[PDB]
RNA sequence: GCUUGAGUCUCGUAGAGGGGGGUAGAAUUCCAGGUGUAGCGGUGAAAUGCGUAGAGAUCUGGAGGAAUACCGGUGGCGAAGGCGGCCCCCUGGACGAAGACUGACGCUCAGGUGCGAAAGCGUGGGGAGCAAACAGGAUUAGAUACCCUGGUAGUCCACGCCGUAAACGAUGUCGACUUGGAGGUUGUGCCCUUGAGGCGUGGCUUCCGGAGCUAACGCGUUAAGUCGACCGCCUGGGGAGUA
């Protein structure tokens, strides 16, 4: 559900050290990247309606971490949905 | 159980029409009594045992 | 890489063909650097019940780590070939070794 | 289902066929479809084999 | 959803008691503090004991008199939904003057004979007789 | 600021959880043929129906659709609907064992949004069995039925509608607290593994039963007990979930 290799990466790019797993910043690059790769996965298929639900779930939760963050450091804030990409 | 090739062990969870034998007579526990079936299903696929004693 | 079972069985007249056949099935998986951690060429054995008519049939377990694309063509090439009457590839769960 | 009984005795001795089909599946299919109903039916050879 | 610990409080008594129960804890405050005192003060309850540093951790001893329990009842009063605050004149006095109301005032968490006498109001925290 | 609420990370485990593609055997109907011969079929009894253009019965070879016996189980999974052959691909959740990160980021939620059995509608497709409608045969005082012989929509796939069910545990969600017993299920620690085990410690579930609660029936650590937060809803029957 989305490789070792790729999840630790991305830990390894938001956060401090490694190990700094949940970093706010971490978590919603963590879900952005699952997010994002799903879409093609629902591309096909589009009435696998469970799997969606998680999908969902997914974006409920990062809008609510990124929420929180704003409200702490509207800095780690800004830099971070530019540089995962979205708000638009 | 372990696997479907052991059409060894496996020969003695069927009756001798080929069906499956329940769980209450064999005493099997759960989780296995399904590796079980799964392996039975499995021989049967490969022709390496009858679905049917028909056959 | 993902492990497999993997099992086929060869019409017999065209047993003489599953030389060829696993020596090819090989080069191909080995040709993208994946293992082949089992291999047994069981030979005409008697069938349970007569399939496609005709009983008996020429059987050839083996066991693979390779990715889930040339598993993709194999698969395949099983229905592309009519001398393979069935074929049947499995779970993986690490490799394994002599069983039978 | 099946019986070979060689060669002293004229009597069946079939009584295998009371160990699987006859009224077992074929009473069972014989009729009126089910569908969901048979979990009650099923529901009671349980609620009853509790004790 | 632990959105209202006093009422935990209130209730691991009213519990407890009513299972016979000689002790009884949960995470500690400040507040749930101050009340163990009165519960204690004005007898109650035995007596309290916090123990622990990072988590600390409340701990009460329950009094039985006879075979009953010495609480009789134990009821929240004010709460987050709906909060409740008598001025000096209008504070409650519960069974008649027997068994007393907590009650927090600006001069600290005491009982209705006590703030009555203290002169001044507060949020009437619960009722216990 | 804190770390216990809540999250994230590692490793696994069980599963008819979802979406897609393949594929198997048994049966039914049907087509072709071998043998065979006057009945088959159906009922309560009958008749319509089928058979001397050879039926039914039996054997063989095919075609096709639909559902997956046994396993199978007060078994399992999902938010509800609901999900059972086997295999691969894609994917959601749940749980457990270690510790490590985040540091209250939570609970609930009118409005909103999504999902949502069967029937039903739109377009193409598909159609073996079942079957509203309709047809015939019976029963009966009548028989627009219940039974019988047929049988269309539908039931099947794709795409899109509809948004309802006794959609029920007729019991909203979350959290804390409160004697027990016998199971089923599924993780995990330890023990001459020396037993097919011995003692623990989680998640889930079935049956009893204590306080308490209840009009009573009953519920009872999976509460209908003791408490809190938020939401939905009730206010005599009919009229009406109607205008
Ligand atoms: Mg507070
Ligand atoms: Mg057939
Ligand atoms: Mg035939
Ligand atoms: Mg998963
Ligand atoms: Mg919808
Ligand atoms: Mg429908
Ligand atoms: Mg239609
Ligand atoms: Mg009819
Ligand atoms: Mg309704
Ligand atoms: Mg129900
Ligand atoms: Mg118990
Ligand atoms: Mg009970
Ligand atoms: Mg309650
Ligand atoms: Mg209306």
């Amino acid at each position: 559900s989305l490789s070792t290799e790729a999840t630790a990466k991305i830990v390894s790019e938001f956060g401090r050290d490694a190990n700094d797993t949940g970093s706010t910043e971490v978590q919603v690059a963590l879900l952005t990247a699952q997010i994002n790769h799903l879409q093609g996965h629902f591309a096909e298929h589009k009435k696998d309606h469970h799997s969606r639900r998680g999908l969902l779930r997914m974006v409920s939760q990062r809008r609510k971490l990124l929420d929180y963050l704003k409200r702490k450091d509207v800095a780690r804030y800004t830099q971070l949905i530019e540089r995962l990409g979205l708000r638009r | 159980e372990i696997d479907y090739k052991d059409i060894a062990t496996l020969k003695n969870y069927i009756t001798e029409s080929g069906k499956i034998v329940p769980s209450r007579i064999t005493g099997t526990r759960a989780k296995y009594q399904r590796q079980l079936a799964r392996a039975i299903k499995r021989a049967r696929y490969l022709s390496l045992l009858p679905y049917t004693d028909r056959h | 890489m993902r492990h497999y079972e993997i099992v086929f069985m060869v019409h017999p007249d065209q047993s003489e063909q599953v030389p060829g056949m696993i020596e090819r099935y090989t080069a191909a998986i080995t040709g993208a650097e994946g293992k082949i951690h089992r291999l047994e060429d069981w030979g005409r054995r008697q069938l349970a019940y007569p399939i496609n008519k005709l009983h008996k049939a020429h059987y050839v377990l083996m066991n693979v780590e390779a990715p889930q694309e040339v598993i993709d063509e194999l698969e395949t090439t099983f229905r592309f070939n009519d001398a393979v009457i069935r074929s049947m590839v499995m779970r993986t769960k690490h490799a394994v070794t002599e069983a039978s | 289902i099946k019986v070979r009984e060689n060669e002293p005795f004229d009597v069946a001795l079939r009584r295998f066929k009371r160990s699987c089909e006859k009224a077992g599946v074929l009473a069972e299919v014989r009729r009126r479809e089910f569908y969901e109903k048979p979990t009650t039916e099923r529901k009671r050879a349980k609620a009853s084999a509790v004790k | 959803s632990m959105q209202d610990p006093i009422a935990d409080m209130l209730t691991r008594i009213r519990n407890g008691q009513a299972a016979n129960k000689a002790a009884v804890t949960m995470p500690s405050s400040k507040l749930k503090v101050a009340i163990a005192n009165v519960l204690k003060e004005e007898g109650f309850i035995e007596d309290f004991k916090v123990e622990g540093d990072t988590k600390p951790e409340l701990e009460l001893t329950l009094k039985y008199f006879q075979g009953k329990a010495v609480v009789e009842s134990i009821q929240r009063v004010s709460r987050p939904g709906l909060r409740i605050y008598k001025r000096k004149d209008e504070l409650p006095k519960v069974m008649a003057g027997l068994g007393i109301a907590v009650v927090s005032t600006s001069k600290g968490v005491m009982t209705d004979r006590a703030a009555r006498q203290a002169g001044l109001g507060g949020e009437i925290i619960c009722y216990v007789a």
